[PDB]
Parts: structure tokens; C-alpha cells; sequence
């Protein structure tokens, strides 16, 4: 069976803050086509070639 | 010819494609082909009754 994660278990209140105390700068990164193949077709050479 | 109007505009057109004239016939045949020996019948010495 597909595990969807470690289950965790967060402890919330209602007098009680959790501050982060530091950072970390992290280059990730995203791919994206922009554009494709540009074809062209010649009906006479295609269906009825010579 | 290909819009099938009398003014074009300014821009690049795909027209039909060139390609030279296919014009003569060919046709070829293995000459290996052999008479077949005929001869045997019709220069034949003696024919039968
Ligand atoms: C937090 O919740 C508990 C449960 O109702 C309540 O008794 C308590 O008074 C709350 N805290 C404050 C600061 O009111
Ligand atoms: C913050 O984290 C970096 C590495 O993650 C560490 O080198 C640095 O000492 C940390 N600073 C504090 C104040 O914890």
C-alpha cells in the first residue's frame, strides 16, 4: 500500500509560539518547455508522392 | 497560384514544392533469361509421322 508519509503529529496550544532561531538559503529549481517542433506538410508530396 | 488571390502581403509564403520532371521510362529485366532451344524442334532432321 502507497505510504503517504511519516505520519507526524504537531502540539498545538493556545500559549505557545515556535520562533525559528535560523535560516538557509536554498537555490532550488523549475523546468518549463517554452515551445515546440515547428513542421510543415506538402499535401501533393505526402498523399500522392511522384 | 497557392492563395488563390491576386495581391499578396508583405511576409513569406510556403508555395508548392519543386522537384525536376520525371520524364523518361525504364524498364529493366535480368538478361540472364536463356532461348529456350527451339531449335531442337523446328531444325530437327527427321520429323515424326
Ligand atoms: C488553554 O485552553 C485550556 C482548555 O480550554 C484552558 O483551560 C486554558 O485556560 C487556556 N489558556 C488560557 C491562557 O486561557
Ligand atoms: C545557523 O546555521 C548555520 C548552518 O546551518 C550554522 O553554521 C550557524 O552557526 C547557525 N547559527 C546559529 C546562531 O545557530
Amino acid at each position: 500500500t502507497m505510504s503517504l508519509g511519516a505520519e507526524n503529529s504537531v502540539a498545538y496550544s493556545n500559549n505557545s509560539i515556535a520562533i525559528p532561531t535560523n535560516f538557509t538559503i536554498s537555490v532550488t529549481t523549475e523546468i518549463l518547455p517554452v515551445s515546440m517542433t515547428k513542421t510543415s506538410v506538402d499535401c501533393t508530396m505526402y498523399i500522392c508522392g511522384d | 497560384c497557392t492563395l488563390k488571390s491576386f495581391t499578396v502581403e508583405k511576409g513569406i509564403y510556403q508555395t508548392s514544392n519543386f522537384r525536376v520532371q520525371p520524364t523518361e521510362s525504364i524498364v529493366r529485366f535480368p538478361n540472364i533469361t536463356n532461348l529456350c532451344p527451339f531449335d531442337e524442334v523446328f531444325n530437327a532432321t527427321r520429323f515424326a509421322s
